[PDB]
């Protein structure tokens, strides 16, 4: 006689049996159903739930026993070995049958499984206090409540249910529902342990390393890093296909068996590049290229820096006709072909100790330039021309990682550090001034009654019919004077389409907005400004004085306008397409933070200004 | 030694024939109910669902393996490599009875795949969706707000072993269907039967995988925008997909006949293998052609982007272009020609060639490609800023922005393109190069800065009558009046400021002036402040013919006396505004003023001894 668990595979009296575990094709009822908690989700806490012995065991591990219904719970493994499980058996025997193998007798009984998991974040014994009260309750403490509400449930069962658990409080009113045909539960039939556990522990060994393999693709950078991805992934699918090559080989060697052919599937993966150490090596590897990976990357985190894919979307973003500078911080060092994953293949079809994230120099390097990544990304911030990316890019000549640099959508260099610019005097190229060019807005607030706006971007003296504007001591009462919002701090560029007579310039919002002496651009400590009267010509005001100002073409429509508030800078251009021909630039203390200003002249002389 | 195989929907009745080269020659109770959900869709993962053998999958791969309902999600492809796919899978059992094979035994059953797909995403965005779909398909086995958007965001491609009237193609659907499931409970899905190599498994699949995940990528570029405007583009991801199709059927064909074999050494099939990396279908260069293409996609859209903003007649059917070129309407046309986008590539010829003759490279070429590079893309897109600035410059009736594709060896990249009426007058405009004011016959010369005005009527004597959308105005005063009308002179103004290059042409009959202003221009005095003329802010042309300005009238010699049509051109930044007289296809210049204007010029009239002007 030999007493095994009848496993979802269908049984019949009489029926003949292998001991490969394949098999070959009087009534007193018993009625009883009670419960087990499992606490381990161990193989051996499987078996001892399912009451496996070590032949069937041994048999399981090479996969030639067909399971079914509850049985499936022995394929349920856990992914993460973070995550925490409890499992409730449910047993319910009720009829016992009597009459290389035949059966003599089966026992008639269906059984259920309840594998409760908690979040990925001692959590184990609170679940289990919890799953306890199951069979005691019928759908508990507030704390108890907010547990079982973060557990998620799965079924494994001999039955056919109108509604599969899910939640806790469904496999509850489930488990109410399951005592109301019938599956074999036991069978009786009738006509190596030294190696079972060496076996059982090569096997846990490998579906450790699957189960790290999995946790380390379960990072949000390796998702956002394709070639790091591919990598787990590309491990993930060789891997998978060894552990089938070794339980093919298990269940090969299993029936000829039914001992030293046994070692020697064990033995080919110590002396293989399938070692417990090599395999754990690896691994260690692009855990620390993650590590590093994520180091860099999370510096740009909660900024406008955004991560490309591959070439063909940093082309895309970089050729957009806004994006007039693209600095990318790109990772130059993980390879597209993993050599060790080559060697694995290889070795399926028949050195990190000089690994770039495993160095000194490259990461302190590599760290070094993800802060001037940073800088630059928070420097230019308001830079509406000025586009940052982070991809993964294999290039052999840089390590670890590098910055580059798309100047009009082509490329300029895999290696920038900074813009190098020309003293304000010396720009010429319109590009250079685009590093720093900034959105600017008309102050509704302080638009003066007569002068008529845009979308806010375009403002026109009206000659007689004055507009209507809201009472706000933010205001020019007498004079056709504006600002702009948008307060500067720091190095600024803006263009302006400008007609007739007016002047260009800022001023601090400390400026008298109710018609004094004080309250004129150019004519306050608080003012400066570059005027146009097409009678006189071109000139600059400043605390009640004007300077003459050569325009070398008179009446030019647009008008180039760079702000170094650090340095006491502001620079006035000729725009012309792509040219910059520098007019005149001035020096000035810059207390406070400095808004663009505008007058758009009095009488029946008449001002218009575009802001683009 | 007895075996157990998938059934695959196949139709399996009790005894019966079944090879092991997994070709089929043509009552116990086992209860079990269960459900999963992946995130997946690899051949590796459809067969973990439906516990396929190494050997089944294999012969499956190699198409051997038909399929019946349900199994037919094996052959449910995802479109899109950028796409979140989350399958649901529904799978009971329920009873149990009983070439090279004979059916002894087989496990009865019915399962059912609800196979959800999102829209084509960035690539950025498929993480976040799929997790999101996983999420509110979690909660389907229950028998929203924000969550209801997203169940919108994705439809459902069902395949059961049910007979189902209607099938869902909706969230709300999966859930009426699936409620509806546990009831409808039966197909042979487990089959035993008794008889009367580990690195080609890994090859088959890893070889057709790779083809299959080209195929996606390909699918993803064909759905681009740019690809559907340029037809040239069009074919060659077409002739691609094909080339791949024809390829892939080639190595099953071989697969299939060599699986058989297992009499023959395996060393053949490893062979066509290790050829395949020898050969320009290496995955390696499928995928390098395709990132090529990509390249051109994204020169080709650069450009286009730049374009569209001019908002121009894009026109890619060269018979809808020429017949739209030369429409009666259209007196200058200007187009941006594409003149380098083929239907001809070096490495799909070599694809096509080595799949009938089994070559020139086994990679493509960034030297077989113009979009490669930068400098030709660069070029073309400069010529798309001047082709925007020009239409910026140029937005009237007359002057006519189209966008197209001929090919042209001759021309790089792309080309301005200035049709005429009936010719091409030139292959790579730049500028009309206007002719001096005082020197100009051809009307179409002056129309290339067609200006439509309308009257101010605010600024319109009472005595005026304003009608035709304030386009005429006849010189019996108005009870209406404006802090902007003339009140003294019969003065009335356009809408419009200018500053550029503007031409309008009126209809007069008498006593009328035409000229320009700065509104500076008094509205309310009997003074040199508000007549057209008298001011140093203001420029007119009388007829009885006179040339006002700073109050110095001097007299315009004119050989037709009386005439109707009059033409106005204003080059505001050289500082002339010009008189004509407008006769059929011809202009007569009459007086030009040589002045430099201080200001953004208005349109202005003067009428009445009673005028009107009609303002074309």
């Amino acid at each position: 006689d030999l007493v095994m668990p009848a496993l979802g595979r269908p049984f019949t009296l009489g029926m003949l049996y292998d001991a490969r575990r394949e098999k070959l094709i009087s009534s007193n009822a018993q009625r009883s159903s009670e419960f087990k908690i499992v606490a381990s989700d161990s193989t051996e806490s499987k078996s001892s739930a399912m009451d496996i012995e070590a032949s069937l065991g041994v048999s399981f591990l090479g996969g030639l026993v067909e399971v079914g219904g509850s049985a499936k719970y022995l394929n349920n493994t856990k992914k993460y070995q973070n995550q925490s499980r409890v499992t409730l058996k449910y047993k319910a025997t009720t009829v016992y049958k009597q009459f290389t193998h035949v059966v003599t007798s089966i026992l008639y009984g269906a059984n259920a499984f309840f594998v409760s998991d908690s979040d990925k974040v001692d959590i184990q014994g609170k679940m289990e206090a919890a799953i306890k009260k199951i069979p005691t309750i019928s759908i508990l403490t507030d704390e108890e409540k907010s547990l079982a509400s973060n557990l998620s449930c799965k079924f494994h069962g001999d039955f056919l249910l109108e509604s599969l658990p899910t939640t806790f409080e469904d496999a509850v009113k489930t488990y109410q529902t399951l005592p109301t045909n019938s599956v074999p539960m036991k069978v009786w039939l009738a006509p190596n342990v030294s190696k079972v556990r060496r076996i059982h522990t090569t096997l846990e060994e490998l579906h450790k390393l699957k189960r790290r393999a999995n946790e380390a693709m379960d990072v949000k950078l390796v998702q956002r890093i394709p070639l790091i991805h591919d990598k787990i992934s590309n491990f993930q699918q060789i891997f998978q296909d060894y552990m089938l090559t070794v339980q093919k080989k298990i269940a090969e060697k299993l029936p000829l068996v039914r001992e030293q052919s046994l070692q020697k599937i064990i033995d080919d993966r110590a002396q293989s590049p399938f070692s417990n150490e090599k395999v754990s090596k690896w691994l260690d590897a692009v855990e620390r290229e993650i590590a590093v990976l994520k180091s860099c990357a999370g510096m740009v985190e909660g900024t406008q820096a955004k991560f490309v894919s591959n070439q063909t979307e940093l082309d895309r973003e970089v050729l957009v006709g806004k994006v007039k500078h693209a600095v990318c911080f790109i990772f130059t060092s993980v390879e597209r072909n993993d050599p060790y994953l080559k060697v694995l293949s290889d070795y399926w079809e028949s050195s990190t100790e000089d690994k770039w994230c495993f160095s000194t120099e490259v990461v302190l390097k590599m760290q070094q330039r993800a802060q001037t990544f940073c800088d630059h990304v928070n420097d230019f911030e308001k830079s509406r021309n000025v586009g940052f990316f982070i991809t993964a890019l294999e290039n052999g000549k840089f390590q670890g990682a590098s910055i580059y640099y798309y100047k009009e959508g082509s490329l300029a260099t895999q290696d920038f550090t900074f813009p190098r610019m020309p003293f304000v005097q010396g720009y010429k190229k319109r590009s250079d001034l685009l590093w720093y060019a900034c959105d600017l807005t008309f102050d509704r607030n302080t638009i003066n009654n007569w002068i008529s706006l845009s979308n806010d971007t375009f403002a026109a003296s009206e000659h007689g019919k004055r507009q209507n504007y809201p009472k706000h001591p933010e205001r020019f009462v007498s004079f056709n004077q504006v600002l702009c919002n948008e307060g500067l701090m720091g190095k600024h560029y803006w263009e302006v389409e400008w007609n007739g007579y007016i002047d260009v310039g800022i001023a601090y919002i400390s400026i008298p907005r109710k018609i004094d002496f004080a309250s004129a651009f150019g004519y306050n400590t608080y003012s400066w400004v570059l005027s146009y009267n097409p009678k006189i010509g071109y000139i600059e005001r400043h605390k009640k004085r004007e300077y003459n100002v050569r325009a070398p073409n008179p009446g030019f429509k647009r008008l180039g306008l760079f702000l170094d508030w650090r340095y006491g800078s502001i620079s006035f251009y000729a725009v012309s397409s792509d040219e910059v021909h520098h007019l005149h630039t001035f020096k000035t203390k810059f207390t406070e933070p400095v808004y663009p200003a505008f007058s758009i002249g009095p009488a029946g002389n008449h001002g218009t200004l575009r802001l683009l | 030694d007895i075996l157990v195989v998938a059934a695959l929907g196949r139709p399996f009745t009790l005894g019966m024939l079944y090879d092991a080269r997994n070709d089929k020659l043509i009552e116990s109770s086992q209860p079990s109910s269960a459900f999963e959900i992946i995130a997946s869709d690899s051949t590796d993962d459809k067969s973990s669902l439906m516990d396929i053998e190494a050997s089944l999958k294999a012969s499956f791969l190699g198409g051997l393996v038909e399929v019946g309902g349900s199994a037919k999600y094996l052959n449910n492809q995802k479109k899109f490599k950028n796409q979140s796919r989350v399958t649901l899978q529904y799978k009971a059992t329920t009873s149990f009875k009983q070439a090279t094979h004979v059916v002894i035994g087989i496990l009865y059953g019915a399962n059912a795949f609800f196979v959800f797909d999102s829209n084509k995403v960035d690539s950025t965005n498929v993480q976040e969706i799929q997790g999101q779909m996983e999420a509110v398909i979690k909660k389907i086995p229950s028998v929203t707000g924000e969550e209801t958007d997203i169940t919108n965001s994705f439809s459902c491609e069902f395949h059961g072993d049910f007979f189902l009237t209607t099938n869902p193609t909706t969230f709300e659907d999966a859930v009426k269907t699936y409620q509806q499931l546990p009831q409808m409970m039966a197909v042979p899905m487990t089959v035993w039967l008794v008889p009367m190599s580990t690195p080609i498994l890994r090859k088959v699949r890893n070889t057709l995988e790779a083809i299959v995940q080209v195929q996606m990528r390909c699918n993803d570029a064909l759905d681009d925008p740019t690809v559907n405007l340029f037809t040239e583009v069009q074919k060659k991801l077409s002739d691609f997909q094909k080339i791949c199709d024809d390829h892939m059927s080639k190595l099953q064909a071989t697969i299939a006949k060599k699986l058989f074999a297992i009499d023959e050494d395996e060393s053949a099939l490893l062979n066509l293998f290790e050829e395949n990396l020898q050969s320009p279908f290496n995955i390696e260069s499928l995928n390098m052609w395709m990132e090529f293409e990509e390249r051109e996609i994204n020169v080709l859209r650069s450009c286009m982007d730049i374009l569209t903003k001019a908002k121009p007649k894009v026109i890619f059917n060269q018979g809808v272009l020429f017949k739209g070129l030369y429409d009666s309407k259209v007196k200058h046309a200007l187009c941006y020609v594409f003149t380098n986008v083929t239907k001809n590539d070096v490495f799909l010829n070599v694809l096509n060639e080595f799949l009938d003759s089994p070559p020139k490279k086994l990679r493509p070429s960034p030297k077989d490609y113009w979009y490669s590079y930068d400098d030709i893309p660069e070029t073309m897109r400069e010529k798309a800023y001047l082709f925007r600035n020009l239409a910026k410059e140029m937005n009237n009736r007359c002057v006519h922005f189209f966008v197209t594709a001929i090919h042209n060896p001759k021309q790089e990249g792309a080309g301005i393109h200035y049709y005429r009426e009936s010719i091409q007058i030139i292959d790579e405009f730049t500028k009309p190069y206007m002719p001096g004011v005082e020197s100009i016959k051809d009307r179409r010369e002056l129309q290339w800065y067609d200006c439509e005005l309308t009257l101010d009527p605010e600024t319109a004597h009472q005595v005026l009558t304003l009608s035709e959308g304030n386009k005429k105005a006849v010189s019996t005063k108005s009870p209406t009046d404006h802090l902007e009308k003339f009140s003294h002179f019969q003065q009335v103004m356009c809408t419009k400021g200018l500053s550029g290059r503007h031409y309008w042409e009126l209809e007069w009959s008498g006593y009328v002036g035409a000229g320009v202003t700065y509104k500076g221009i008094g509205r309310k005095t009997s003074t040199s402040d508000s007549s057209l003329g008298k001011n140093e802010k203001s420029w007119l042309f009388e007829y009885s013919y006179q040339q006002i300005h700073n109050s110095k009238k001097t007299r315009v010699t004119v050989s037709s006396t009386g005439f109707k049509l009059l033409g106005v051109y204003l080059d505001w930044p050289a500082g002339t505004l010009s008189f004509y007289m407008v006769n059929k296809a011809w202009v007569t210049h009459l007086h030009t003023f040589h002045t430099k204007f201080n200001e953004a010029v208005y349109p202005a009239f003067l009428i009445g001894v009673n005028g009107q002007i009609k303002l074309l």
